[PDB]
């Protein structure tokens, strides 16, 4: 997404809504 | 503890620990007086709810105080607080020797100072101030010194202009949110009840001067006082513990000033004259002969530290204007006259004192952040700037580009009404001749605004 | 993650202080958990010396002075 | 008991008088010496919870604003421990029997 | 809006305009003085952590 | 043209013409309180309505009942002023007829006896002042109106964020006015649920069981039937054509030798058609489609009369067999399709594990009240009483209303009740909605948003007061003996009272009128919150009902709400908006019938307005008023765009109703972003009135609409001459035409003077008029705290420069000169409460004596013989207002002070002094003294003379009345008499008392003359009576708290002027702090050589985008160029030709305005004066919309000769030397707000600690130090400074020792800490260790 809260997700590690897998 | 009126006040633990021992006594007499079991059971139930009650209440009935609604605090509330999270230490702690008042702007100050009110300054530093009055012998004892500084005394004024001297107090915002947040000056006496802040670290403490207000607090102990001096002090942090740029930037009047100071126009008294340095330039300038900015070739003597350690000296003819030459002054030593000859902007200038620091040292950054503030305040009130009605330029042509962009809007309704375009790309598109339409007014408006 | 992490440390006097009070203290008291400070929340909290600053100096040279001679 | 009594003589003259009866009325009803109203009065009151939430609902409650009255100023302290210095300087300087008379 | 407001605050916004600029206008402080708030407790957490 | 319009003259701009004037500003709350206090022959709302709604009680089955006939309000004991004074509430009595009657055991009613007890009193209940305030503790206070959800029945979504397939849900809920919710709502597998309050969740079919409905009626209302023959062998079916809508064949769809569809063929309109014009009745199907087919009734073999199909069973070929044989025709179904009518209800049935009416009552019983034993009269009684009851459940008006209309109702009105019918419909819509024909509502929606006032609030707690009285009465004829008790005994006083001054005195939306400007209190008065008792709290919502809704266009002010923790949860009531006959709120509006735009005004509501569509406030009409564009901006639903020349509906009637009367009041509005207005119109409530109200050079022609409504002015009640003019009092003698025929002649207008507001500013009245003048009726007689001239005065207007000056205005900080402050023209006045108490101890009584220990001889001088300061004596801080010592008996000294007295010989005393004395720093003269005596102790001498004083007086006052009032009626009959007994000279000698006697010939006017005898006599008698009461409420001591003997109240009156660090700001919403006082010598000054008044920063004009300041600056400035011009003119001293000329030329003005003018206006005693008054500046109107423009202001400039730039050369003070380029000078109004910087400023050393947890609290307005925080603390982490760090919370703070032993070292000159523990982690220990915990210190 972005701004502030895409900073909080970071740091508090979250796995994203819809992710990839490697 | 009693009250006004006569009345009383106590905490809800003595109603829940009456409870506990009522219920608890009671249940030695229906012991002693050999009660069916169905009792005594209700006896030890009630016992248990009650210690219950008293240790942490909520976890079974949630008693209530006496004659009040409001469920009584327990011992693990008592514990607990509120608003948090919040432990009495972290939430916050009331504190003596400290204050706090509305803040005022005080541009004279060295950035190592700041205005702290005579009356404040008198009840902060009380204590010192009996201290020192019966050091010197002006009071008898401490007693009859307190009636002297009660009587407000001629004398007690020059004995807090000493017990302030050497002696740093501690200034902070509402929102603390970096260290820079606090931070320690020296107090200079000041008439008036309101606290003045150095314009340039204005910016640390994200204040403005719309009535925000600040606090002081005085550092009693030694180890406070220099550590208030060699770590809290102004004057020690210059540049963001976020990154190494400074924070002692010129905020905007000064910046305004050096703009002014430091651009050319194409033409101006004085234009196209040779001087022998900057001093005959700014004695050109005061005296009306040459024009604050004009094209002018002086010559100026420059410095490069770049021998090992060790200051090479340099002079040549520089094609400038009168204003960089008058600005030049300021600059100490090692720094070249590049930096400026330029138009000197918020972030040029910027620049300029973070070279001066990381070339020069710390004092020289000090001192020349002052003296850029100084000239930046000075003349920025000799520019005579302002802001009319007719400063902000409408262009000429943002009728017709309206017009235009308008005629757009009604070609895709047509469109609509001719079912060639369905409704939402027919959206889109009318948004989308709008969206560009602002950007041409916009891109008109600084056109005109900025060059003509 | 940073909540997470934080909800990791070994001093409960820290602990009680942003957690749940209520188990923080219970969940140690079982264990007969003993704090031995060292880190900042647990210094400002018992009113000491902050082991961090002017405090290092100070803390250091008695924590050494702990566990020996 | 006594209280309870006097809780009823007002709800015969609460509308009667049509205020409320006057603190002092209620005392030449009943059969002592009618001062005492004032003192029984007082003292039947219970104490207030000193968690009484009090402004903002912010944590501030009653109880937070209670000085200690029974505390000794710092103020004061030191003019105290300064008497010390003051009085034994005095003694000083008298005679030492005079000293010893006096402190005695 | 498919309208965009056509004057600006040199010439005089009419009714309209204002009405749907206020939107953006509590949009605009309700959201910074929540930021204050989220700010504050990434802080809280940050500090907390480290 | 009014009276007062003739001395001033506002030149307003702008175009449009007012169809609508600004109503009354304090409707609202004057109207709703007016409802509440009230006699209403029936039921809306009233006390009629709550004493009605509670009675008659009656006792449980003991035919003893008591009735309710009549109430009345007594007059109040003490009238506003000595109310105010007093400090006591201004109220009503409350006398109430109650009728107990007795029925007879036994039967057929009537009765042994009933006793009609005269009017019980309960209570006094408050008064509104004429001005919409109440005054509960001697001070004015305000009952904000309120915003929640109207009662009625609501719709509602929440899609998205529930489940996460999307799906949403659906959901009703039933609010009523009082009582339990009503929610019903789906879930994800489609299955209808019902739910009392938030309570435990309900298959939604156990209602409808416990409203007496088994299986088959509920299918029965919820489903369509689908019959199904079997008729010779082999099923039929009915087959109703469009029900094969949506659906695809299953098989051979074929009747009457015709097949009409195939199987695998969806079933499309043309099938259905054909089906329909050919008249398909009956066609046959195979026994296999009634395999999934749900049957509607109960099936039963005739023979064996066994159950051979519950109700909602899934019949089965089996099943069909086994019910064929046994003789059944017809077979009934449910009709079901899974998209247009849903099978939810049959569901819903198979989870409901009741079976019976009193099997479901049991599980609702059991829901509400659970973990008890149920019981059938209990269940019984529960359901009943929910929604049931007249007591425990109302919609009311509104409710039943809004329900009714939502359900798609006729009736508007009906029972206040839930009935079978309602719940059910309710159902069914919902039902309709998940079905897909309907819509959901909105919460935001005005329509769906209430408005309350404080008359319906009062009635609420008045009516809990009511049930809880009856309780108490039910409870005492449960035992009553027959002809003892009467209603007094039962009924009592303090319940009501406690009820309602529960109400007044506590509650968030009862509050201290915000009585700092005129301004502030009307727009007080005109709020709205969405807070308090039954509204929502800040913590829960939420950003969408703070938004601004499209419905609240018209309604609420857009720009004006606090930008605090709650934002959009007040807003405020818009400039012509009205509270809807059910409550709702609506807007003028001006009705476009065919063509022409009508003047005609009509209101609609927030769902009146939705379908139509409205017009624009600026459009152009010209002539007839007949739109004069082919299209014009309106907004119809929801939304704006352009339209068509008559589709228009309406149009708004005028071009503020989107503002509010905050709002409209800031000149060049257009020009400001929506953010800086907003803080605008907040701060300008926040002007403290200045010492000379000077008047806004630049305007709207709001300001007298809001100066006049709010009540700080003085309005003529009736038009004439004035006898009398004293600042003082003001007497009026009224018209003929305007007055009634008997008590003959003059209003007396008696004027407040100094007193105390709420904000400790000053009020004071001054006289607008002079002697002998003529008086409009409705013209202001006098002008309050900054009000100038009937409008309204927030603060000064001044010379103000944008230009950077040094640096001094750094940020938004000011830069005044010492012109200002010299001049007084800020300075404003402070008026402080101050009491003394003197109380009772177990030691002593408390004495207000002058006899103070240990005070000097210039300490009791101040103070009389008594104690108590003399009036009109300036004080300080730490002077000695009130004189007063309380018992302390011995000492208990030691050693060497016992030694100190014995040299000094000293009587040490046992009184302590705890004297009254001025706070410190702030320096006043006392303007008053009040003193209250409990009711029977002796008054002190001070007192005593204070009691004389004030009572002789009172006699003067009494007695001026009389005789102004005796004199205004005989001057009448005076007249009346040379009506055809004309006897001049004749009459005036002998004795005017021995007027009366004589008469008149035959005519009405000897019968006049009658009259006037009559009210002559009435006021004569009344004058006694008046003169008694008012030594009486003089005299008695005034009843006060337990404990306390005497109070003694002192008034102080500051002067404050101006400081730097004071707040300062422009209506635009730029604020400032003053920063230095400059000289006038150093104020940058123009060509002219008149320096300037304050110099702003042009750097805080760009970026806050606010452009009306500028604006405001330019045409103010012109404005003061017309008023010198005037001002040279009138010192020319020309003549009235040039001078009218000039005026008119400058109310003219380029064409095109709506203004007009004179020569009406009588050309030399009336212009002269406008002129006068014009020479200081000339007021200029900019309607907030409507204003002037550009090109207005420079033709007005042209009229000045001063420049279009409005920028002109200006000279540094200092050098001499000019600045470069032109600067901006001009006028702008300027307020002072009260944030003044000796209220503001604070410091502490060392003071008063807390006792519980030892911590600086300052009790002695000696000040508790700053709170030192978490972030804070972090700020010294991050630093190195432990020791800053340990010392501010250890010995600066919390450690007990810590701190004395820090003090005694900052005094011996050694800077140390000896810390220790601090006392907080301390108690924790013992809390800690208090319970099972042991927590130790280990080691060393
Ligand atoms: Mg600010």
């Amino acid at each position: 997404t972005g701004g502030l809260p895409r900073v909080a997700d970071l740091f508090e590690a979250r796995r994203p809504k819809e992710p990839a897998i490697l | 503890v009693p009250l006004d009126g006569g009345r009383f006040a106590t905490s809800d633990l003595n109603d829940l620990y009456r409870r506990v021992i009522n219920r608890n006594n009671r249940l030695k007499r229906l012991l002693d007086l050999a009660a069916p079991d169905i009792i005594v059971r209700n006896e030890k139930r009630m016992l248990q709810e009650a210690v219950d009650a008293l240790l942490d209440n909520g976890r079974r009935g949630r008693a209530i105080t006496g004659s009040n609604k409001r469920p009584l605090k327990s011992l693990a509330d008592m514990i607990k607080g509120k608003q948090g999270r919040f432990r009495q230490n972290l939430l916050g702690k009331r504190v003596d020797y400290s204050g706090r008042s509305v803040i005022t702007v005080g541009p004279y100050l060295r950035l190592h100072q700041c205005g702290l009110p005579k009356k404040m300054a008198l009840e902060l530093f009380k204590p010192f101030i009996y201290g020192k009055l019966e050091l010197r012998g002006l009071a008898t004892t401490i007693k009859a010194a307190k009636k002297m500084v009660e009587r407000e005394e001629a004398v007690v004024w020059d004995i807090l202009d000493e017990v302030i001297r050497e002696h740093p107090v501690l200034l902070n915002r509402a929102p603390t949110l970096h260290r820079l947040g606090i931070q320690a000056f020296e107090p200079v006496l000041i008439e008036g009840k309101a606290i003045q802040l150095h314009p340039l670290v204005c910016a640390a403490y994200n204040a403005d001067f719309d009535g925000d207000q600040m606090a002081v607090h005085v550092p009693l102990t030694l180890e406070a006082q220099l550590e208030a001096r060699a770590l809290m002090m102004s004057t020690n942090n210059i540049l963001s513990p976020a990154n190494g740029e400074p924070i002692i930037v010129p905020s905007q009047d000064v910046v305004l000033g050096l703009y002014y100071m430091t651009r050319d126009c194409v033409n101006a008294k004085g234009e196209g004259m040779v001087l022998t340095g900057p001093k005959e330039a700014e004695r050109l300038y005061r005296s009306g002969l040459a024009s604050l900015h004009a094209r002018v070739k002086v010559r100026i003597t420059e410095y490069e530290k770049d021998a090992n350690g060790e200051l090479v000296a340099k002079t040549s003819l520089k094609d400038t204007t009168v204003g960089r030459a008058i600005l030049w002054m300021i600059v100490p030593k090692g720094l070249p006259y590049s930096i400026v000859n330029q138009a000197l902007g918020k972030k040029a200038i910027s620049k300029m004192l973070n070279t001066c620091y990381r070339i020069l040292g710390l004092k020289p950054t000090v001192i020349f952040a002052d003296q850029i503030m100084y000239t930046g305040f000075a003349y920025a009130a000799r520019s005579g700037a302002s802001v009319g009605i007719d400063d902000m330029v409408i262009p000429e042509k943002k009728h017709e580009i309206i017009s235009e962009a308008e005629a757009e809007v009604a070609e895709i309704q047509e469109q609509f009404q001719s079912g060639l375009v369905t409704a939402g790309e027919r959206y889109n598109k009318v948004i989308d001749i709008w969206a560009a339409a602002n950007d041409r007014v916009s891109k008109a408006m600084m056109d005109n605004l900025q060059t003509e | 993650g940073i909540t997470k992490a934080s909800l990791a440390t070994e001093s409960f006097i820290s602990a009680a202080s942003f957690q749940e009070t209520t188990r923080v203290l219970t969940e140690a008291a079982v264990a007969g958990k003993r704090d031995e400070l060292r880190g900042l929340k647990e210094n400002v909290i018992v009113g000491r010396l902050i082991p961090a600053g002017t405090g290092y100096a100070y803390h250091q040279d008695r924590m050494r002075r702990r566990a020996a001679g | 008991e006594t209280i309870n009594k006097l809780n009823r003589i007002s709800r015969q003259m609460l509308q009667e008088m049509g205020r409320e009866p006057t603190p002092e009325e209620l005392a030449e009803r009943m059969l002592m010496p009618e001062d005492k109203i004032r003192k029984v009065l007082k003292i039947a009151k219970e104490p207030i919870s000193m968690e009484t939430p009090i402004g903002d609902d912010e944590d501030s409650h009653l109880g937070d604003f209670i000085e200690d009255t029974t505390l000794e100023l710092p103020l004061d302290s030191a003019t105290t421990e300064s008497l010390r210095a003051a009085t034994h300087d005095v003694l000083a300087g008298l005679t030492a029997r005079e000293a010893k008379v006096l402190r005695m | 809006i498919e309208t965009p407001i056509t004057a600006n605050f040199r010439e005089g916004l009419n009714v309209l305009q204002y009405f749907i600029s206020t939107h953006g206008a509590r949009k605009g402080l309700a959201d910074t003085a929540l930021k204050t708030a989220n700010s504050g407790y990434l802080t809280r957490r940050l500090v907390d952590v480290a | 043209y009014s009276y007062t319009e003739k001395k001033r003259i506002r030149k307003d701009f702008g175009k449009r013409p007012q169809v609508l004037d600004v109503p009354y500003l304090l409707s609202i709350q004057l109207d709703s309180f007016q409802k509440f206090i009230e006699q209403d022959p029936e039921g809306q709302y009233g006390l009629e309505a709550a004493f009605r709604s509670v009675f008659p009680i009656q006792s449980y089955s003991g035919n003893s009942e008591l009735q309710y006939v009549s109430y009345r309000l007594g007059e109040p004991v003490f009238d506003v002023q000595e109310c105010q004074i007093r400090g006591v509430t201004y109220s009503a009595p409350l006398r109430v007829k109650l009728r107990l009657v007795i029925y007879e055991r036994e039967a057929p009613e009537g009765t042994v006896k009933d006793i009609k007890e005269q009017e019980v009193y309960m209570g006094e209940i408050p008064l509104m002042t004429d001005n919409g305030t109440f005054v509960i503790n001697g001070t004015e206070r305000v009952i904000v109106s309120q915003l929640h959800r109207s009662p009625g029945v609501f719709f509602d979504s929440d899609k998205g964020k529930t489940h996460s397939s999307g799906k949403v849900l659906y959901n009703a809920r039933i609010i009523p006015y009082r009582g339990s919710w009503l929610d019903f709502e789906f879930d994800p597998k489609d299955n209808l649920f019902v739910r009392i309050d938030r309570r435990r969740k309900l298959p939604a079919t156990i209602i409808l069981r416990a409203l007496n409905y088994t299986t088959e009626q509920i299918l029965d209302l919820f489903f369509e039937k689908v019959i199904f023959e079997i008729r010779d062998n082999k099923l039929q079916m009915e087959l109703v054509p469009e029900r094969l809508r949506g659906e695809t064949a299953s098989f051979d769809i074929e009747a009457n030798g015709k097949v009409y569809v195939e199987k695998g063929r969806r079933i499309t309109a043309r099938h259905i058609r054909q089906l329909e014009k050919d008249d398909v009745k009956l066609i046959e199907v195979p026994v296999e489609y009634i395999a999934g087919k749900v049957v509607a009734k109960d099936y039963i073999d005739e023979s064996t009369g066994e159950l051979i199909c519950a109700a909602n069973m899934e019949l089965s070929l089996d099943l069909l067999a086994k019910l064929s044989q046994s003789g059944h025709k017809r077979i009934e179904t449910l009709f079901t399709n899974d998209l247009d009518h849903g099978p939810y209800i049959s569901e819903t049935l198979r989870v409901d594990p009741t079976n019976d009416r009193l099997s479901a009552l049991v599980e609702i019983y059991r829901m509400m009240r659970p973990g008890e034993p149920p019981t059938r009269e209990a269940a019984e009684s529960l359901f009943e009483n929910l929604f049931f009851s007249e007591d425990r459940y109302d919609l009311s008006a509104v409710g039943r209303m809004k329900f009714n209309r939502s359900l798609l109702r006729e009736e508007i009105e009906g029972s206040g009740i839930l009935s079978k019918d309602d719940i059910i419909d309710v159902m069914k819509k919902l039902i309709d909605i998940r079905n897909g024909k309907g819509e959901v509502d909105d919460i935001d929606h005005l329509g769906n948003r209430r408005i309350r006032s404080v008359g319906e609030m009062a009635e609420n707690q008045f009516r809990v007061g009511l049930v809880r009285v009856e309780r108490a009465v039910k409870e005492r004829l449960s035992l009553g003996d027959l002809d003892t008790l009467m209603p007094q005994d039962m009924i009592n006083a303090k319940p009501i009272s406690a009820a309602v001054k529960e109400f007044f005195g506590s509650s968030q939306l009862s509050q201290f009128m915000d009585q700092n400007n005129p301004l502030s209190e009307i727009t007080h008065k005109r709020r709205i919150s969405a807070l308090g008792p039954g509204g929502l709290t800040r913590e829960r919502a939420g950003f969408e009902v703070r938004d601004v809704h499209p419905t609240h266009y018209g309604r609420v002010c857009p720009i004006e709400t606090p930008e605090g923790p709650n934002i959009g949860l007040i807003n405020s009531l818009s400039v012509y908006a009205q509270t809807n006959e059910y409550g709702f709120l609506e807007t003028p509006y001006r009705k476009v019938t065919d063509g022409v735009v009508t003047d005609e005004i009509h209101y609609l509501s927030a769902i009146e307005e939705g379908n139509y569509v409205i017009a624009q406030a600026n459009s152009n009409l010209d002539e007839e008023g007949h739109f004069v564009e082919d299209l014009v901006t309106c907004r119809s639903k929801g939304e704006s765009s352009l339209f068509s020349r008559d589709q228009v509906d309406y149009m708004d009637v005028s071009t503020q109703q989107v503002v509010s009367v905050g709002a409209s009041l800031i000149p060049f509005l257009e020009h400001d972003d929506a953010n800086r207005a907003l803080m605008g119109a907040n701060m300008q409530r926040q002007a403290v009135p200045t010492l000379r109200a000077d008047k806004p050079l630049v305007g709207t022609g709001m300001e007298r609409a809001v100066a006049v409504d709010s009540g700080v002015t003085a309005v003529a009640k009736r038009g004439g001459v004035v006898q009398y003019v004293d600042a003082s009092r003001i007497v009026i003698k009224v018209n003929e035409d305007e007055m009634y025929p008997g008590e003959a002649g003059i209003d007396i207008y008696n004027l407040t003077k100094y007193t105390r507001s709420n904000q400790n500013t000053c009020i004071n009245q001054m006289p607008c008029v002079s002697l002998g003048e003529p008086v409009e009726r409705g013209d202001v007689l006098a002008d309050g705290p900054s009000t100038d001239l009937g409008e309204l005065a927030l603060g000064q207007n001044m010379r103000v420069a944008f230009m950077p000056w040094n640096g001094y205005n750094f940020e938004d900080s000011i830069l005044v000169s010492e012109r200002v402050v010299q001049e007084d023209r800020f300075t404003t006045i402070h008026i402080q409460e101050l009491a003394c108490v003197s109380r009772d101890t177990k030691l002593g009584p408390e004495e207000i004596t002058a006899d103070i220990p240990n005070v000097g001889e210039a300490a009791l001088s101040k103070l009389d013989e008594s104690g108590i300061v003399y009036i009109g004596a300036e004080v300080t801080g730490g002077d000695i207002l009130v004189g007063k010592v309380t018992p302390k008996g011995e000492t208990q000294l030691t050693p060497e002070e016992k030694l100190l007295r014995a040299i000094f010989g000293e009587k040490a005393s046992d009184v302590k002094d705890s004297s009254l004395r001025v706070p410190n720093g702030v320096s006043g003269t006392v303007i008053d003294v009040q003193v209250f005596t409990r009711d029977g102790v002796e008054k002190d001498k001070r007192a005593l003379e204070i009691e004389e004083m004030q009572l002789k007086q009172a006699k003067k006052d009494l007695s001026e009345e009389l005789q102004i009032l005796e004199a205004g009626l005989f001057s009448r009959i005076r007249a009346v008499l040379v009506a055809g007994g004309v006897e001049a000279e004749k009459l005036d000698k002998l004795p005017r008392d021995r007027w009366l006697e004589l008469g008149l010939t035959d005519e009405e006017k000897q019968n006049q003359l009658e009259q006037l005898a009559e009210q002559y006599d009435e006021l004569k008698h009344e004058f006694e009576k008046k003169l008694e009461a008012k030594r009486r409420k003089i005299t008695q001591g005034d009843d006060l708290a337990p404990g306390v003997l005497k109070i003694v109240k002192v008034y102080l009156a500051v002067k404050r002027r101006i400081q730097p660090g004071d707040k300062m700001a422009g209506r635009h919403g730029n604020k400032g702090v003053i920063s230095k006082i400059n000289p006038i010598e150093d104020m940058p000054y123009d060509e002219n050589g008149t320096p300037v008044d304050i110099v702003l920063n042009p750097l805080g004009v760009p970026s806050r985008m606010n452009i009306g300041q500028i604006l405001e600056t330019h045409l103010g400035m012109a404005a003061k160029g017309i008023g010198d011009k005037i001002n040279a003119m009138l010192k020319q001293q020309q003549e009235v030709a040039k001078l009218r000329e000039f005026i008119q030329r400058a109310y003219d003005l380029g064409a095109d305005v709506r203004q007009k003018v004179d020569l009406s206006t009588f050309s030399d005693e009336e212009v002269m004066r406008l002129a006068e008054n014009l020479r200081k500046g000339m007021p200029i109107a900019t309607p907030v919309f409507d204003g002037a423009k550009e090109a207005e202001i420079k033709e007005l400039l042209k009229l000045g000769d001063l420049p279009t730039s409005g920028q002109i050369r200006l000279y540094d003070g200092r050098t001499g030397e000019q600045f470069e380029r032109p600067v901006t000078v001009g006028y702008m109004y300027m307020l002072k707000l009260n944030h003044l910087v000796d209220d503001k400023m604070h410091a502490r050393s060392t003071g008063s600690y807390s006792l519980v947890t030892q911590q600086p609290l300052g009790g002695k307005a000696q000040f508790g130090g700053q709170r030192f925080g978490e972030m804070e603390v972090w700020a010294l982490e991050a630093y190195g400074a432990a020791y800053t760090l340990q010392e501010m919370l250890t010995v600066k703070s919390d450690d007990v020792n810590g701190r004395t032993k820090m003090y005694k070292n900052i005094v011996d000159g050694n800077h140390q800490m000896e810390p220790g523990m601090p006392e907080s982690f301390n108690v924790l220990l013992k809390e800690i260790r208090s319970l099972g915990i042991n927590i130790e210190l280990e080691d060393e």
